[PDB]
């Protein structure tokens, strides 16, 4: 999909909603694309027209670089997308670690981000539920519980886990809030089950 | 009573005029209620077609 020039293989993403004229329905598109094939004698005025259409998709059309999510590859590419849905995921040349080189997952697996099941507010365990409660009272209540169990069995009983799915600015955030802030030491991520030996 | 000539015209702030016209321009909507549905349902539409965004393609880049 990343290496064809035309549209012969292109991601189902993009198809049909990549511009603005390209999601009008198959059987009323293709007898367009033949009045104008009839119609326009050089390819040069049409030419023109098809870049006015693109600079139409460049401004719903967002493209902006990042770096996959799943393994260590950390294969960077960009990631067109049209508002909050994801169309495309072009790799470019000059992507360090894979260039056009991209796997199943970083070029088609970012459905997640979309995904209804995401967790939009914070949760709060409520009894023998999970109660979707505001930032401020959730926040409140996590800094007041971790000082409670700060100040009575001392912060060496506190124990915080990074995500090594998370950006570095993460992982030492996590690592400051241990020691910088509680004042404990007791910080890990998958790197125990992974990448410790 | 004794001869008056001047008024004391009541004192309208800033705050009570623009209230009292954005009332009249509320009352206005009112009266073309229908009409404010179908210019919302207007940009609706458009939108849903694609026109209002190939004119934001258009107007923005
Ligand atoms: C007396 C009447 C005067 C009228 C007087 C009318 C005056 C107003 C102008 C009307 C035409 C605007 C431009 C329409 C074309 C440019 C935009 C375009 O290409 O947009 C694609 C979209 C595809 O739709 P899709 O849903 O498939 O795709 C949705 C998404 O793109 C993907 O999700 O086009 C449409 O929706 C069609 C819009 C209406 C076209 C009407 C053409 C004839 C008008 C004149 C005759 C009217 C006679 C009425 C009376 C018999
Ligand atoms: C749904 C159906 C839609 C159908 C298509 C509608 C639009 C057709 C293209 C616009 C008109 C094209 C025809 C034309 O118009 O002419 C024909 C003639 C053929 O080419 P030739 O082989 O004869 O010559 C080649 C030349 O020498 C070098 O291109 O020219 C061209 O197509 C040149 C087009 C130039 C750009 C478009 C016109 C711009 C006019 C001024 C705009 C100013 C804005 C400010
Ligand atoms: C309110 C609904 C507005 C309908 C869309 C307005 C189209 C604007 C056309 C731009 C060309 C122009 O104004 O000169
Ligand atoms: C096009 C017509 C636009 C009219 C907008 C009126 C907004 C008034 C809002 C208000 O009365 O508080
Ligand atoms: S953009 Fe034009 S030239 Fe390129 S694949 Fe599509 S129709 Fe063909
Ligand atoms: S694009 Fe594929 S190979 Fe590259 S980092 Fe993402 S998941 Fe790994």
């Amino acid at each position: 999909s990343t290496v064809c020039p035309c549209n012969a293989m292109m991601e189902k993403g993009m198809e049909g909603e990549a511009g603005y004229l390209t999601g009008i329905n198959n059987e009323t598109l293709r007898p367009m694309i033949e009045i104008t094939k009839g119609v326009e004698t050089g390819y040069g005025s049409i030419l023109a027209i098809s870049d006015m259409e693109s600079a139409m998709r460049d401004e719903r059309i967002k493209k902006t670089k990042t770096v996959c999510t799943y393994c260590g590859v950390g294969c960077s590419f960009d990631v067109w997308t049209k508002g909050r849905d994801i169309l495309k995921v072009e790799p470019q040349e000059e992507a360090p670690a894979n260039g056009i080189s991209t796997c199943v997952k970083g070029k088609f697996g970012w459905d997640f981000v979309n995904s209804e099941e995401r967790l939009t507010k914070p949760l709060i365990r409520e009894g023998d539920h999970f109660r979707e409660a505001e930032w401020e009272e959730a926040l409140l209540l996590i800094a007041s519980k971790f000082t409670e169990l700060k100040e009575a069995f001392g912060p060496d009983s506190l124990a915080f886990i990074t995500s090594s799915k998370c950006t570095n600015e993460e992982s030492y955030l996590m690592q400051k809030l241990a020691r910088g802030v509680i004042g404990t030491n007791n910080v890990d991520n998958c790197s125990r089950y992974c990448q410790s030996p | 009573a004794k001869a008056i000539k001047r008024i004391q015209k009541i004192e309208v702030t800033e705050e009570d005029q623009r209230k009292r016209d954005l009332r009249e321009i509320e009352d206005a909507l009112i009266d073309h209620k229908e009409a404010i549905l179908e210019t919302l349902h207007m940009l609706g539409h458009m939108n849903e077609r694609g026109v209002l965004p190939l004119l934001r393609g258009l107007f923005g880049q």
